[PDB]
């Protein structure tokens, strides 16, 4: 039975992470980061927020540098030894892509843009990417098998899929910049160096823009106004 | 703010009369006009003072009312009806005043929620003071219920059994961890699940987006005067009692190597080992 910990989204509760992971339990810990495909424009930014927060947490933890180098040796050994701590990126509500095709007129280029960015981020932090949809029950068993594999060391056999737009699965060590270059071919207006915010825009949601606070003029101010009016006459 | 629209109307008619003169006979329709408008302004102001004091009393009650959802929710029902009357008579600036009152309500739900956690933490740790220790020399009646209430964490029991020379815990320290946090999650729903006051509730089918944080006071745990320290205290109690039970279960799991008081209590957590105690005695 694997301990499960889900943190509140607000940073007001970030301090709870010390109760989730400790020095002894850190190697046993598997980190899962959620990427919201219903709001793709905040995916990368919130992901760097959470990854940063993990970085300050491990900074506070005060591990010996020898132990830190040992953990990095173990992790990188797991990295290059891949053939066809750990961090696992799971994309949720990917079926919202179908809405993006309609509501925001997205196309395969935008999907290539976001998934290339996400794969490059995974390479930056050496994580494993998987696409999921509870609404469609997509890759749930694949996810479960991969978690059991990475935690308990169980076997795993599913290959890496990077062709389907909303079912991309990339285990650790598979991705590479050259391997990521296949998506850059499909671009026709954007470039791989183009900014995320420019190409994919955060929509200005039409909240109820509250009206100005209308307040009755005070007796003194209204009467000074009337004094000004009478005086000029 | 609520009388802002009505007061300006009098200033407008006052502005109109400032141009009039006695030589015009427009004075007499104007005299009729000003009296009606001033008459309405007096009445609606009188209505709000009655309603606003009721709301002030009701929100004040939240500080001292009993710490249960029904007691809170009943109070939040009264304030909503008063606000609906304010919406019903078409007073100005109502969302602003409601938004101010809504903030004030969440603040009070902040301190009560902070008290509720600390009372719950005391109950979890065994530091909750029974009413026998409430000093009897204080002749003032303590009708004011405890701000944190009297949380009652139902006693938790786990099973330590041996099946074919294998010792296992039927309720795992992880399910104990699950249970203890679940009892806690009930307590925070005393406050966080309360209905959020809406200025335009009386408008039915209004095309305004409403999320859970809009629907309920789901953000009161961010309105605690002491910050997240009370929440951090609450979970810190859970780990320790879990940690001691993790330790206490470990020494019994050491006796599995024999093959390879009957119960103990950790606050609400209870471990029963009289069954395994017997077979350990025989094997030894």
């Amino acid at each position: 039975r694997c301990n499960v910990w889900i943190l509140d989204g607000d940073l007001y509760h970030k301090g709870l992470l010390k109760f989730a992971v400790s020095a002894e339990s850190l190697p046993e810990t598997l980190v899962i980061f959620v990427a919201d495909m219903s709001r793709p424009w905040t995916v990368m930014e919130s992901l760097q927020k959470w990854a940063s927060v993990l970085r300050e947490h491990i900074d506070k933890m005060k591990i010996p540098p020898e132990k830190m180098r040992e953990l990095e040796r173990k992790f990188v050994k797991d990295f290059q030894d891949y053939m066809e701590i750990p961090v696992l990126v799971v994309c949720t509500k990917c079926d919202a892509v179908s809405v993006l095709e309609k509501e925001h007129d997205y196309r395969d280029e935008h999907l290539d843009f976001i998934q290339s960015h996400l794969r490059r981020f995974c390479l930056q932090y050496g994580a494993a990417l998987i696409y999921t949809s509870v609404k469609e029950e997509k890759n749930l068993d694949l996810l479960y098998k991969y978690i059991v594999h990475k935690t308990y060391g169980f076997h795993f056999t599913t290959p890496a899929l990077v062709v389907e737009k909303d079912a991309v699965f990339i285990p650790a060590g598979w991705d590479n910049e050259k391997k990521i270059a296949i998506l850059h071919e499909n671009f026709t207006t954007v470039k791989p160096e183009d900014a995320y915010e420019d190409f994919i825009v955060k929509p200005p949601v039409r909240k109820l823009v509250h009206d100005k606070e209308l307040a009755a003029e005070d007796e003194q101010v209204f009467l000074m106004k009337q004094q000004s009016l009478l005086a000029k006459q | 703010l609520l009388v802002a629209g009505l007061k300006k109307e009098v200033q407008a008619l006052i502005a109109e009369g400032i141009a009039l003169v006695w030589e015009s006979y427009k004075l007499d329709p104007y005299v009729q006009r000003l009296a009606e408008t001033v008459f309405n302004f007096q009445e609606k102001v009188d209505d709000l003072l009655i309603i606003e004091e009721k709301i002030d009393l009701e929100v004040r009650s939240l500080e001292t009312c009993m710490y249960d959802h029904k007691t809170f929710s009943e109070i939040l029902n009264r304030v909503q009806k008063a606000v609906d009357d304010l919406n019903l008579h078409s007073y100005s600036n109502l969302p602003i005043w409601v938004n101010k009152l809504d903030m004030e309500i969440e603040r009070i739900l902040g301190v009560r929620l902070q008290a509720g956690l600390r009372a719950w933490t005391q109950v979890l740790l065994g530091q909750a003071e029974d009413k026998a220790e409430v000093d009897m020399d204080t002749d003032a009646p303590q009708v004011s219920h405890k701000p944190g209430g009297e949380p009652k964490i139902k006693n938790v029991v786990h099973e330590l059994r041996i099946t074919n020379q294998v010792i296992y815990l039927n309720p795992p320290i992880e399910e104990c961890r699950y249970k203890l946090y679940q009892e806690m999650f009930a307590w925070k729903m005393v406050v966080l699940s309360l209905p959020r006051i809406q200025s335009q509730r009386y408008q039915v089918g209004v095309h305004y987006e409403l999320t859970e944080e809009e629907k309920f006071y789901r953000n009161a745990l961010t309105r605690m005067p002491d910050g997240p320290v009370a929440l951090e205290e609450s979970y810190s109690a859970v780990m320790g009692i879990v940690s001691e039970v993790e330790q206490y279960v470990k020494v019994w799991l050491q006796y599995q190597c024999l093959w390879d008081e009957t119960k103990k209590e950790f606050g609400p957590v209870v471990i029963d080992y009289g069954k395994v105690q017997s077979k350990v005695n025989l094997k030894y």
